[PDB]
């Protein structure tokens, strides 16, 4: 009824487990927070910030309309916000 | 072994879940996505 | 795009003087509008009389013009029909009728400006959606 | 040997090919009345003025319908929730125009179906069984009550109950979405999980038992002949089933107790369907699905549409068109 | 005793999570499909492909986030990261919809790996492979809906986007444009899913209420041993109850459990066939005899004609925002509307 | 004698590590204002 | 040998611990009553209608006459505070006794005293406990009569002048009226007991119910069940529980319809308008608007050929047109001034509509009980802005849900009580399977 690995309930009630993980779990949580709070997540993924969906007096969507010039269309849309 | 009683581990983890979920529901009324 | 002073700049009176609201005033106006007005005027229409909306071009053609802070502040005190011919305080919320419309009781003079300011700003932001009804939802 | 005692012995007899019982005494006339009226109306009823606006809808085969478009049409909005038996009409012609048969069918049917649930308890008691098969059936029964009775009460009219027809069903669920956004309501979401999960677990349990049948036949025979009705030994190896399914996922995600397994099979779709029946029953009082229309706006205040806004455009299209002649004022408040 | 057999040994070790030869295909593809969906719903927009916000970062909740389809202008491009559209730029690849094909394609190969896993474990354990066979129904549904259907249309844009509300929009699109509820292949699918759920509940309930008393406790679960040879419930009493309640009942335990496999599997296969038709707009949209009569006879009205009016409102009211690449401008005066509303 | 690092160990952290990372990022997002 | 998840069934035969469970649980009920009232009061803002503020308990107190004056305006919130505090305080005492009897007190009562101890199978003792509680309930029904007639009265939405607190001096005692309600059909235009539309019938009904309950309590103290009743029932703790579960389910369904349709003991001033009311108010609103513009509402033919504003009901009464034709059975104090013998009176409509009636219809039309789960007001296609779901929707839906599940609990516990009484609740005896001794069906 077992395949040789250490039981989970034995692991998570053990002191050594919680010695390591009271650091690793908050560290990963803080790291993810800073990914957003530093604004890095916006730049990695290309996600618009609340002020960069539209140019100031614009109400047209910057919809991609060409297949092979698509990359350049996005880039041109973005310069209309600089 | 069995130092930390499992009923205590479950209580604390459970409250950690409640806190994060509660934070997510708070954010439905503030900031982005709140309609304000 | 963002809430800049140019969008926050609206007419003060008929003579053409302008006033520039703060972002705080805009947000306060939106809150007070939801508190006291939105039940009939959500999104700039009028549920109990759809023929009359809060679009700026509509308010400009009202008698006393209402497309300016003064005209709107006066309306919240002594509302009239669209042609100016009769006072309608007893069927429309106003300070003059805060006894029969209790939500008007605790509105101070600066609240009135915030509420008027919101009504004039919003069509600049939402365009056709303000006062357009479900066609533009 | 008394005449009443012998009748009581026949009613509750476990020897009738079909059990009658005291619940059967109410069920049999009510279901026969509902069935006979349904068949006749479906084939032959004239058009019914469902929305009270003197615009009759043709439901029956003889008036130009096929099996897919035919319906018994709900009773007139002019009647609302008023009781409309035959003897309240000036004539059968009047009763037919106004949708009388719908009321007769659904009232007799809800009674007979309720007694069907009671009859399930009753025979279980005469046979010495455990009693809760009727609790499983309460989930479909509650659903039928929701669409034929509860939702009418909340909206104020049997004309808004579900039509007794295939396309009439579709009309009902399209209008239900435009007015309640039922897709965005969590009790319908749980109903889908009850029904998707139910079909899943049906296929799983069927495939796992079938996978582990003990060899009892030749390749020229149906393996089904390896089981004889009323044999005492099991016909499959649950240990082999568990040994496979536990390795497919991991060991503790698989059942090796057949009683807990079958209880799980019972409870998942039953509970899911209770919730979706409660969804219809609480949207009867206009507590509707989540509304995230224009919930996302940018720094200036432009609306940033989400998929919820696209749904709303679809809902709007259904709203403006349904019952295109029935509304004179701008808000559809029921 | 070469390297191949050594590796075979290690892949087939009995461990907490069985690996197997199929694990080499299954595990990477399952993890990337899942990770793609979590990454995109947390961080990635749909602004440039759809004009929609769609991530937690943008303000969306669990019901509204999605990994959305590429823009219509991409056609059926594979949208590979290194391909001519994104040209190796990860950021542009996200903005152009590349996570959608990433998830659909890795998802497709993970499904294959999972079915191979069912075959692989069944062979090592010694059982018949009917669980794998039943899993062909989920695969048929996935490939017909996410692959075949958009491949018959103009582009991936019209496939389902991976999100809760995005799938709801897919449902309503199919009503207004395809009249999918009228399609007998969907109706057969409905009967298979609903009939599956019924069989699931009725079989579970029957077993639990014909149990043998094999212990003294009021909790009846303890009175079962997985190695007992005896049936734990009475087929004879179950058959009598249902024969007298419903008129017919199961009498053969093997047929019953095969029927439980057959019903939902067959239903899903049927619905898949109808979606293949809709790939080509081969809809069951109309009944011609109804339309001929209704066009000539303005007093003739059915629930069929009522529903088409509802489809026509759906199309006109959602199309401009739902298909933004078409630049549909519908002035207020052309929108179909009943009175007052 | 229990091993520490197993195939199971990898499967567990392959899911749990980015899960907590993602939960931290989503928490921060609740305090973003427009 | 119940499992932990059925662990409260271990209390069936431990009368002392089961007493603690009941009394502790009663402390929970009173605690929530106390705490919820203080919460509502802390959030209450008097210049907003109660129904714009998500209040469900303050409306119950206001209906009893406390805190309000003419038109339903709140004059004094101190009565609300008192009701909350006293409930909250009382919950400590019930909490104290509950935990004592559940943890420290005697596990079983029948040793400590032959008065408080009981056996479920003792039909004499069971009807005695029932009789005591019937008397308690009878006193409870007369407290409401006392408040209405001797201690300040009740809020009366029908009082001339827009509603007001009114002392009830002539409660209805005619049993043809009181029991006439119990024989009205539950269908539209009748509405069974939900149709009660005046305080005199309400107070008189409670005099009758108080007396009936006290008389019935004394009956059951002094008698034991007759043989016909002894052969018809199961006599066990779980059976008694199952019977009460059925009664609570029935009662919850009734309460659902009461708050949805009745605007007399659920005044719309406090609870917001009913569904029918709000839909009638919209037709009133545009009738008023269009007639001010010159429209002749009586002769205006709508698109279908039916009147655009006014039409006839199936029995001829003049009623509002449009879809609200279904709601013509609605009666409310803002509308009744316009009714003559034949329904809505065209001459009153032309000449006698007052500004307060225009205000009230516009208010109720824009506060129809429609809203989303996240409290966006209006139809499902409305945009965000108005934070509102009517108290009537909250109360109708919650109690339908509770009523439904208690019907399921009735089925569960009734079937089990039967099977446990006959001895096959744990399964079929392999050596004595009934079907194996029956002839085959074919
Ligand atoms: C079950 C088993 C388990 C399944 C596991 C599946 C995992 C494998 C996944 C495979 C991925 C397949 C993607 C193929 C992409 C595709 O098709 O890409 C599409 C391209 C064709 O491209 C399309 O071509 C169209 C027609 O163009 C032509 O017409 C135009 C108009 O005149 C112009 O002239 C244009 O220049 C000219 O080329 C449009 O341009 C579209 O925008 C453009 O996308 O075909 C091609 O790559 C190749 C197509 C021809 C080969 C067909 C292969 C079969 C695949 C389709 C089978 C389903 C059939 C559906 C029909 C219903
Ligand atoms: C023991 C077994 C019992 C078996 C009994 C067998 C017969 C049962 C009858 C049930 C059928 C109920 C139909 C209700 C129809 C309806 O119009 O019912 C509503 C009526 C209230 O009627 C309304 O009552 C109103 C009263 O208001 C009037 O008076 C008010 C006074 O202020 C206002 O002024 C208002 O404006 C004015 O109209 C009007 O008369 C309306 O026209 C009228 O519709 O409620 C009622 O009588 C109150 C009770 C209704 C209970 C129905 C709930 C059923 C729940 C089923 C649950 C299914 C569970 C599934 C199982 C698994
Ligand atoms: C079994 C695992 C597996 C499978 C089946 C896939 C399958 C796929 N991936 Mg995924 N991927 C995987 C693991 C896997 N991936 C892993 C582990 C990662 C992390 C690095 C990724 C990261 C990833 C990304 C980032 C992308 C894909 C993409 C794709 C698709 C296109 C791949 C392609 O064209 O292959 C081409 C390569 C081959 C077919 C292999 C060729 C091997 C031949 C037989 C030998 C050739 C000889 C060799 C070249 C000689 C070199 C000599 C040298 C000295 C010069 C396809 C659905 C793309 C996608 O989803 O598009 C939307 C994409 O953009 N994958
Ligand atoms: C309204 C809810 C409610 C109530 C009143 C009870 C009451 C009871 N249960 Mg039940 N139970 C409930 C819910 C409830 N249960 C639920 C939801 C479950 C499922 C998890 C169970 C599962 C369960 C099992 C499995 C068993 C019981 C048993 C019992 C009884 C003895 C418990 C005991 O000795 O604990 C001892 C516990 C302690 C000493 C811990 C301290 C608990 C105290 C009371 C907390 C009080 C805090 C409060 C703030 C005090 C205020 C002080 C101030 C007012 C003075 C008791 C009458 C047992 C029984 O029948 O005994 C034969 C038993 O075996 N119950
Ligand atoms: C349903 C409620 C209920 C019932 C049936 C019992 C029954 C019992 N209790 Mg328990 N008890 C209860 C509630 C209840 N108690 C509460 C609420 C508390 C907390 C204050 C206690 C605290 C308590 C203690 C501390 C002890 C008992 C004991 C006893 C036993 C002897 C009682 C006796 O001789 O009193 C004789 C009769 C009287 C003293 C007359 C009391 C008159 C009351 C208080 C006034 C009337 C109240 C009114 C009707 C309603 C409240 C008003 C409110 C609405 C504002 C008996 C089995 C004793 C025991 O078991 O010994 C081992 C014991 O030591 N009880
Ligand atoms: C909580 C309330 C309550 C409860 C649980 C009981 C319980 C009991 N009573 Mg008591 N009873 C009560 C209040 C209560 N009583 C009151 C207040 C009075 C004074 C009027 C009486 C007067 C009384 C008498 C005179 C008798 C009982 C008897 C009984 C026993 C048999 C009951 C029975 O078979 O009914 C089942 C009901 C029937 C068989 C007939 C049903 C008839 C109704 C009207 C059907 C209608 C239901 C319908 C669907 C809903 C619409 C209602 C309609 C009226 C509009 C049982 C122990 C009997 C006994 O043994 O006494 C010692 C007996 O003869 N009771
Ligand atoms: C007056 C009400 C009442 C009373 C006193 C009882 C009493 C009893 N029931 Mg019954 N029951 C009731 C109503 C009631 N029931 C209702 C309404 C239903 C239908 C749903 C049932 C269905 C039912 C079943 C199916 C069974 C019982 C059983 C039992 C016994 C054991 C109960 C136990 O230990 O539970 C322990 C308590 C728990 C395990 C807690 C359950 C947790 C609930 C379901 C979730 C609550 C969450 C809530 C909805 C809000 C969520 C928000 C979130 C923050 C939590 C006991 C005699 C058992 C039995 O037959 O014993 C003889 C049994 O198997 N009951
Ligand atoms: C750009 C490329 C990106 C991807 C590159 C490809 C990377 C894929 C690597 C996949 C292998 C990772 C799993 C093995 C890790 C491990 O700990 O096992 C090796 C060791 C395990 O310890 C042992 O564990 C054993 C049990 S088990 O095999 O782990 O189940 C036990 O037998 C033994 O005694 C114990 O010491
Ligand atoms: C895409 C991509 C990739 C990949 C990535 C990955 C793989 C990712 C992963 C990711 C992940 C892996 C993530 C995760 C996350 C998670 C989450 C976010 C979770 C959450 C959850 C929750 C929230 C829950 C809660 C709850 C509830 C609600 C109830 C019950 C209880 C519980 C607690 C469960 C790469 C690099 C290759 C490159 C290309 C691109
Ligand atoms: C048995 C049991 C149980 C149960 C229990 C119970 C349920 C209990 C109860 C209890 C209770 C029920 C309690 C109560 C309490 C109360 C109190 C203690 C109160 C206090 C009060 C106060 C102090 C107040 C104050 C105030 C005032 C006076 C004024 C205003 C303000 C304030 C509010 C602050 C359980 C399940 C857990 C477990 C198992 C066993
Ligand atoms: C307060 C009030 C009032 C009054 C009321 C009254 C006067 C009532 C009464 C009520 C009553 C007086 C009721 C009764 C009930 C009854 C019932 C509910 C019954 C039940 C039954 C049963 C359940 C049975 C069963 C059975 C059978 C059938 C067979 C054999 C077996 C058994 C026994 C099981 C009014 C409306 C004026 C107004 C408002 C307020
Ligand atoms: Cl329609
Ligand atoms: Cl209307
Ligand atoms: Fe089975």
């Amino acid at each position: 009824g077992t395949t040789g690995e250490r039981p989970f309930s034995d692991i998570i009630t053990s002191v050594r487990y919680w010695v390591i993980h009271s650091i690793t779990i908050p560290a990963l949580f803080i790291a993810g927070w800073l990914f957003v709070s530093t604004g890095l997540a916006y730049d990695v993924f290309g996600t618009p910030r609340p002020d960069s969906y539209y140019a100031q007096e614009q109400r047209s969507i910057p919809l991609v309309t060409d297949r092979f010039e698509a990359k350049q269309q996005v880039e041109t849309f973005l310069e209309q916000l600089k | 072994g069995g130092r930390i009683p499992l009923w205590i581990v479950a209580t604390v983890a459970g409250m950690g879940v409640i806190v994060i979920v509660g934070l997510f529901f708070y954010g439905a009324y503030a900031g982005l996505g709140s309609s304000l | 795009a963002e809430l800049t002073p140019e969008v926050l700049t609206v007419p003060l009176n008929s003579e053409g003087k302008t006033i520039t609201l703060t972002e705080k005033q805009y947000l306060e106006g939106k809150r007070l509008f939801q508190y006291a007005c939105a039940s009939c005027h959500v999104g700039g229409i009028t549920k109990t009389n759809p023929s009359l909306d809060l679009r700026t071009e509509t308010l400009a053609l009202a008698t006393p013009p209402r497309d300016n802070i003064e005209g709107l502040v006066d309306y919240m005190k002594n509302p009239t029909t669209y042609d100016g011919e009769q006072e309608i305080a007893e069927v429309h919320p106003s300070l003059r009728s805060a006894d029969i419309f209790p939500k008007m009781r605790n509105l101070t003079e600066k609240d009135l400006v915030a509420i008027a300011g919101h009504i004039l700003v919003e069509p600049k932001i939402l365009g056709d959606k303000w006062g357009g009804g479900k066609v533009y939802y | 040997a008394n005449l009443w005692e012998r009748f009581c012995n026949w009613v509750t007899s476990t020897d009738n090919r079909l059990y009658v019982g005291w619940f059967g005494v109410i069920m049999i006339p009510t279901l026969l009345a509902a069935t006979i009226c349904f068949v006749i109306a479906f084939i032959a009823a004239p058009p019914v003025d469902i929305d009270g606006i003197r615009e009759p809808v043709s439901g029956s085969l003889l008036y130009g319908n096929n099996i897919i478009t035919g319906a018994v049409v709900p009773s007139s909005n002019a009647i609302g929730l008023h009781f409309y038996p035959i003897w309240e009409a000036a004539s059968l012609d009047e009763w037919l125009y106004n949708g009388g048969p719908y009321q007769l069918i659904i009232f007799h049917f809800l009674l007979g179906a309720s007694c069907y649930m009671g009859r399930q308890w009753e025979l279980s008691y005469r046979l010495g069984m455990r009693p809760w098969i009727c609790v499983a059936y309460s989930a479909p029964l509650a659903s039928a009550f929701a669409v034929f009775l509860i939702y009418p009460i909340g909206q104020g009219s049997f004309s808004d109950g579900m039509p007794l027809g295939i396309s009439g069903t579709f009309n009902f669920m399209i209008v239900f979405q435009a007015e309640h956004n039922i897709l965005m309501h969590p009790f319908h979401q749980l109903g889908v999980a009850g029904v998707f999960g139910g079909a899943l677990f049906c296929a799983m349990h069927g495939s796992l038992v079938t996978s582990s049948l003990i060899r009892e036949t030749t390749e020229t025979e149906s393996a089904n002949y390896g089981y004889k009705f009323g044999q005492e030994e099991e016909t499959y190896n649950i240990v082999a089933a568990h040994g496979y399914f536990g390795r497919l996922i991991f060991q503790y995600a698989s059942f090796n107790n057949s009683r807990s397994l079958h209880f799980f099979l019972a409870a998942w779709p039953v509970v899911g369907v209770w919730f979706t029946a409660l969804g219809i029953s609480t949207m009867a009082f206009n507590l509707n699905g989540f509304n995230f229309n224009h919930s996302v706006i940018d720094a200036k205040g432009n609306v940033i549409n989400t998929w919820a806004d696209i749904i709303n455009r679809a809902n709007l299209g259904m709203e403006v068109m349904h019952e295109r002649n029935a509304h004179n004022f701008p808000l559809d408040l029921a | 005793r070469g390297w191949f057999d050594i590796l075979d040994d290690w892949l087939k070790r009995d461990r907490f999570v069985f690996v197997g030869w199929s694990g080499i295909l299954l595990f990477p593809c399952a993890y990337l499909a899942l990770g793609g969906w979590l990454t995109g719903t947390t961080f990635v927009t749909s602004w440039y492909t759809h004009g929609l916000a769609s991530s937690y970062l943008e303000g969306c909740n669990f019901l509204t986030v999605a990994v959305s389809t590429p823009a219509n202008s991409m056609g059926h491009s594979l949208l590979l990261l290194w391909g001519p559209e994104a040209q190796g730029d990860f950021t542009r690849w996200c903005q152009l919809g590349g996570l959608w094909t990433f998830i659909a394609l890795h998802g497709a190969f993970g499904l294959i790996g999972f079915m191979l896993r069912q075959f692989e474990i069944a062979r090592l354990v010694g059982v018949r492979p009917y669980n794998a066979i039943a899993f062909s129904a989920p695969i048929a549904v996935f490939v017909s809906v996410f692959l075949i259907y958009p491949l018959g249309q103009s582009s991936w844009f019209f496939a389902p986007s991976f999100g809760v509300a995005a799938i709801f929009r897919f449902l309503l699109f199919f009503q207004g444009f395809h009249n999918w509820t009228l399609n007998p292949f969907h109706m057969m699918g409905v009967a298979g899913v609903l009939g599956g759920a019924l069989l699931c509940a009725i079989h579970g309930a029957t077993v639990e209420n014909t149990l043998f008393q094999d212990g003294e406790g009021a909790s009846t679960f303890r009175a079962f041993n997985p190695t007992q040879a005896e049936e734990t419930y009475s087929m004879v009493t179950a058959n009598r109850f249902w024969s007298q309640i419903f008129g017919i009942a199961f009498s053969n335990k093997r047929w019953l459990h095969f029927f439980m496999l057959f019903v939902p599997v067959t239903g899903l296969w049927m619905s898949a066939i109808g979606v293949v038709g809709l790939a080509l707009n081969l809809r069951s949209y109309d009944f011609i005899s109804q339309e001929i009569r209704a066009a000539e006879d303005p007093e003739f009205e059915t629930f069929y004609t009522k529903n088409l009016l509802l489809n026509e409102g759906i199309r006109a009211w959602m199309a401009p925002q739902d298909q933004p690449h078409e630049n549909f401008v519908f002035p207020e005066e052309v929108l179909p509307r009943g009175n007052a509303l | 004698s229990y091993p520490i690092f197993t195939v199971r160990w990898v499967a567990v952290h392959t899911l749990a590590v980015p899960t907590i990372f993602f939960l931290g990022a989503i928490a921060a997002m609740q305090f973003i204002q427009r | 040998g119940f499992a932990w998840w059925a662990g409260n069934a271990r209390l069936i035969n431990l009368s002392g611990k089961l007493l603690g469970a009941h009394v502790a649980h009663a402390g929970l009920i009173v605690f929530w009553a106390g705490a919820m009232t203080l919460f509502e009061l802390a959030h209450f803002i008097p210049e907003k209608p109660m129904y714009e503020q998500g209040l469900i308990l303050i409306p119950h107190i206001a209906t009893l006459g406390w805190g309000v004056g003419p038109g339903g305006e709140v004059v004094d919130t101190f009565p609300f505070f008192v009701v909350g505090v006293v409930h909250l305080i009382s919950s400590a005492v019930l909490g104290f006794g509950g935990v004592y009897h559940a943890i420290r007190g005697p596990e079983t009562l029948e040793e400590y005293s032959s008065f408080f101890g009981y056996d479920w199978k003792d039909k004499n003792k069971m009807t005695t406990i029932l009789g005591f509680h019937l008397i308690v309930l009878g006193i409870g029904a007369l407290l409401l009569v006392a408040k209405a007639m001797f201690f300040g009265g009740l809020y009366d939405t029908w009082a001339p002048g827009g509603g007001d607190v009114r002392v009830i001096t002539n409660p209805t005692l005619d049993p043809r009226v009181i029991f006439g309600y119990l024989l009205k059909s539950p269908f539209g235009g009748e509405g069974w007991i939900v149709s009660v539309n005046n305080l005199e019938d309400v107070v008189g009904g409670h005099i009758w119910i108080g007396l009936i309950c006290i008389a019935g309590g004394i009956w059951h103290i002094l008698t034991t069940p007759f043989g016909w009743a002894r052969r018809a029932f199961i006599w066990s703790g779980e059976a008694y529980l199952s019977y009460s579960l059925g009664a609570l389910s029935m009662m919850g369904f009734i309460a659902t319809c009461f708050v949805w349709f009745n605007n007399t003991v659920y005044p719309s001033e406090f609870y917001g308008p009913t569904g029918p009311e709000a839909s009638q108010a919209q037709a009133m609103t545009f009738l008023i608007r269009d007639q001010k513009l010159g429209a002749n509402v009586g002769s205006a033919q709508g698109p279908t050929g039916l009147g655009k504003y006014l039409m006839r009901s199936p029995t001829g009464e003049i009623i509002f047109g449009g879809e609200t034709m279904r709601f013509w059975d609605f009666r409310g104090p803002w509308l009744e001034p316009l009714r003559g013998p034949n329904g809505l009176d065209l001459n009153k409509i032309k000449n006698d509509i007052q500004p307060w009636q225009e205000r009230r219809a516009a208010e109720y039309m824009t506060h129809a009980p429609l809203g989303s789960l996240n409290s966006v007001g209006g139809v499902a296609t409305e945009i965000n802005s108005v934070n509102f779901v009517s108290p009537r929707s909250w109360l109708a839906t919650s109690h339908f849900v509770l009523a439904f599940f208690f019907l399921v609990g009735h089925l569960w516990h009734a079937g089990r009580a039967r099977a446990a009484a006959a001895g096959f609740e744990k399964g079929i005896d392999r050596e004595s399977e009934p079907v194996l001794s029956m002839p085959s069906l074919d």
